[PDB]
RNA sequence: GUAAAGCGCACGCAGGCGGUUUGUUAAGUCAGAUGUGAAAUCCCCGGGCUCAACCUGGGAACUGCAUCUGAUACUGGCAAG
RNA sequence: CGGCCCCCUGGACGAAGACUGACGCUCAGGUGCGAAAGCGUGGGGAGCAAACAGGAUUAGAUACCCUGGUAGUCCACGCCGUAAACGAUGUCGACUUGGAGGUUGUGCCCUUGAGGCGUGGCUUCCGGAGCUAACGCGUUAAGUCGACCGCCUGGGGAGUAC
RNA sequence: AGGUAACCGUAGGGGAACCUGCGGUUGGAUCACCUCCU
């Protein structure tokens, strides 16, 4: 019942005594469509292996975000490795308006309505390195209430 | 870096011969000449019957040849009428009353001959060699093998240069004499030329000599 | 364990004042003869509260990994694990013992195959030199994975002696979320131990005290 | 810091910014009112051309400006520390 | 900025107090200082040494080597105002785990002695969080923050033309 | 003793490549290609 999506595949070199030896790095995310998602990235000698192993690491690392109703709970940004990502909840039925790399991440997590935008460099691994962190840093209307020792309406 | 025929060295150890009759020198050359000719005739005939192994053994008053294939009914046709006519044509090409018999194969994707020839056939189909040999090794190891190696050489995909490649998977111990290594070779005649294919399957170790 | 029970064993003993770690200041009674003295007033309640958690884990069918690689205390930790039907690491810790679980399972399978093969037979079929070589490999695997051949899966709790010496194990555990129970001398960094016991980790007497008390409470947790 | 980008260093006028308490002021600031901010346009709710474009009612809005009356925490002014 | 001595003179720091009562920070223009080379005037001139004079060597040597040797190098007084003038890091303030030092103070205790506990200033090296593209930085931040100034906008063309 | 280059400011020579003088800085080597989507 999971959900997966490849993001990008690059052919990386490695120069040896005689010439080089190419390889293949896959990058993918896996989510449950219910605010719980992880990502993976793994090299290999050829594509299906990389796409396979990277797919598996992502089955671990699956953090659980406290989104509400296919949308976030408050605007949020996340900066990692020179990539900046702004996101914010959107109205109902707005959709997933996001650059390529993020769109999958948002999709598999369970998000339905969200605005987004990247900044700086747009290296895909960096922005997901920069997105999931941003996601988990959301705060439920009770995570605060708990950590602020109040009732929900006492903040709302 | 040339290897040595993995079948040959394991003869007597774990690999029985493909011809078990005995004879003296006087009648030796012609003997293998005859059984060679019957091998060649057969391999021309049953090309569609997935034939893998063909052994000639000659008792003093008769000859008898045995066939390991994966398409038994094909060879038998109906009432062995094709089998019977093969028996006739071999009895005359061997000039000795023959008696042929077949012993089919159960794991057609697990012997080197059938897999190599299937590979080379698909190569004539101009399917992509890479995915082909990959399916080969996958089916093999999936079926319960312990090692598979395939190697294809010469003018790949019609390339104007000979890009010889290979693939390995599982475990194929080539220096361990006691190892059961099935091994075979076949060939494809492309428009662009001829391409060689070698195949190894390792079904594990056997302990206690040929017995 | 009572403060008097520890003190006679020497639990209060510590490393030199020259060699200590910054986070250990709360747990340090003071110094004498340039020697760090550990405070039993903190040691006893923390050990008791850790024993509570260990009893809980073992009383929900927990698998316990006793960890210590000291050449003096290896057999003590092994016997400690045997006294409570648990699993242990008494030889040098191998990186990825927990994180690289799949490889350990393949090595476990080879150890199981070798012992089964010797009982089944075919050693006579092997050349005498080959059969002896197989026996040597079986002995080496038994020396290495003797404790974890029957662990089956990743353990539910870890007990560590001299957490600084075994730092790779605790890093792995934290990466897996497996809880760490560890005897922490003054020179160790206590961040990786979720239930931290500050105490001597070299002295055979105090180590055996820790192990015996833990094993008694583990058998108690099992008995229900 | 090394990708372009810290003046060679210092002093210093103009300028910018300013610890802490009270009082005062009401300038900034905030609140309210009032005037004004053409119509069209844009937007909402309508209506009319068979639909639509288009045309049209009403509204919203025009974030502004001015004036008056308040508010005194904040920043400023004044006084006293 | 390096012999020693005197004379004239600036700053820093510590100790304890007493006084002043926000007198502050920053700073466009502005002003001054500003390595070496250079210029002017006069002096000086051992050593060294661009240029130059030769020797050699070299395809040739216009260079490298030798022998020389002027300006210069020094002094006074002007002038020039540039350097990878660099920590390639503007100035001031507050805050944020540690270890090893160096250096200069100063309190107490060792009876003091040799020494043990304090508490400053400056400085060096590790390294935590954190930060960084990375390298790294890391209480002397390139951390967390304020205030003010200077500066940047693809590379050459060009710090050149006017 | 380890040992050896670059570059800055400037002056002279030099046809220019550049070489010398004075001081300053470490920023104390040099390069790089045949195969390719699950
Ligand atoms: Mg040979
Ligand atoms: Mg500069
Ligand atoms: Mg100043
Ligand atoms: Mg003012
Ligand atoms: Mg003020
Ligand atoms: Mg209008
Ligand atoms: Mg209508
Ligand atoms: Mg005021
Ligand atoms: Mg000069
Ligand atoms: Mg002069
Ligand atoms: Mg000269
Ligand atoms: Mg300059
Ligand atoms: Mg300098
Ligand atoms: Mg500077
Ligand atoms: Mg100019
Ligand atoms: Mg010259
Ligand atoms: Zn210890």
């Amino acid at each position: 019942e999971l959900q997966e999506k490849l993001i990008a595949v690059n052919r990386v070199s490695k120069t040896v005594k005689g010439g080089r030896i190419f390889s293949f790095t896959a990058l993918t995310v896996v989510g449950d469509g219910n605010g719980r998602v992880g990502f993976g990235y793994g090299k290999a000698r050829e594509v299906p292996a990389a796409i396979q192993k990277a797919m598996e690491k992502a089955r671990r690392n699956m953090i659980n975000v406290a989104l509400n109703n296919g949308t976030l709970q408050h605007p949020v940004k996340g900066v990692h490795t020179g990539s900046r990502v702004f996101m914010q909840p959107a109205s109902e039925g707005t959709g997933i308006i996001a650059g390529g790399a993020m769109r999958a991440v948002l999709e598999v997590a369970g998000v339905h309505n969200v605005l987004a935008k990247a900044y700086g460099s747009t290296n895909p691994i960096n922005v997901v390195r920069a997105t999931i962190d941003g996601l988990e840093n959301m705060n439920s209307p009770e995570m605060v209430a708990a950590k602020r020792g109040k009732s929900v309406e006492e903040i709302l | 870096g040339q290897k040595v025929h993995p079948n040959g060295i394991r003869l007597g150890i774990v690999k029985p011969w493909n011809s078990t009759w005995f004879a003296n020198t006087k009648e030796f050359a012609d003997n293998l000449d005859s059984d060679f000719k019957v091998r060649q005739y057969l391999t021309k005939e049953l090309a569609k019957a997935s034939v893998s192994r063909i052994v000639i053994e000659r008792p003093a008053k008769s000859i008898r040849v045995t066939i390991h294939t994966a398409r038994p009914g094909i060879v038998i046709g109906k009432k062995g009428e094709d089998v019977e006519k093969l028996r006739k044509v071999v009895a005359d090409i061997a000039g000795v009353p023959a008696q042929i018999n077949i012993a089919e194969v159960r794991k057609p994707e697990l012997d080197a001959k059938l897999v190599a020839d299937s590979i080379t056939s698909q190569l004539e189909r101009r399917v992509m060699f890479r995915r082909a040999m990959k399916r080969a090794v996958q089916n093999a190891m999936r079926l319960g093998a312990k090692g598979i190696k395939v190697e294809v050489s010469g003018r790949l995909g019609g390339a104007e240069i000979a890009r010889t490649e290979w693939y390995r998977e599982g475990r194929v111990p080539l220096h361990t004499l006691r190892a059961d290594i099935d091994y075979n070779t076949s060939e494809a005649h492309t428009t662009y030329g001829v391409i060689g294919v070698k195949v190894w399957i390792f079904k594990g170790e056997i302990l206690g000599g040929m017995a | 364990v009572s403060m008097r029970d520890m003190l006679k064993a020497g639990v209060h003993f510590g490393h030199q004042t020259r060699y200590w770690n910054p986070k250990m200041k709360p747990f340090i009674f003071g110094a004498r003869n340039k020697v760090h003295i550990i405070n039993l007033e903190k040691t006893v309640p923390m050990f008791n509260e850790a024993l509570a958690e260990l009893n809980k884990i073992a009383s929900r069918k927990g698998k316990i990994l006793f960890v210590g690689t000291k050449r003096a205390a290896s057999e003590a930790v092994k016997d400690a694990a045997l006294s409570c039907d648990q699993f242990f690491v008494n030889h040098r810790w191998l990186g990825g013992m927990l994180t690289n679980w799949k490889t350990v399972r393949q090595s476990i399978k080879r150890l199981k195959d070798l012992e089964t093969q010797s009982q089944d037979g075919t050693f006579d079929k092997l050349t005498k030199k080959e059969a002896l070589m197989r026996t040597r490999e079986l002995e080496k695997l038994e020396n290495s994975l003797g404790g974890i051949k029957d662990m089956g899966g990743l353990p539910d709790a870890l007990f560590v002696i001299d957490a600084d010496h075994e730092h790779i194990a605790i890093k792995e555990a934290n990466n897996l979320g497996i809880p760490v129970f560890a005897i922490v001398d003054t020179n160790s960094d206590p961040d990786g131990v979720d239930f931290v016991i500050p105490g001597n980790d070299d002295a055979i007497r105090a180590v055996t005290l820790y192990l015996g008390a833990v094993a008694a409470t583990v058998r108690e947790g099992r008995s229900q």
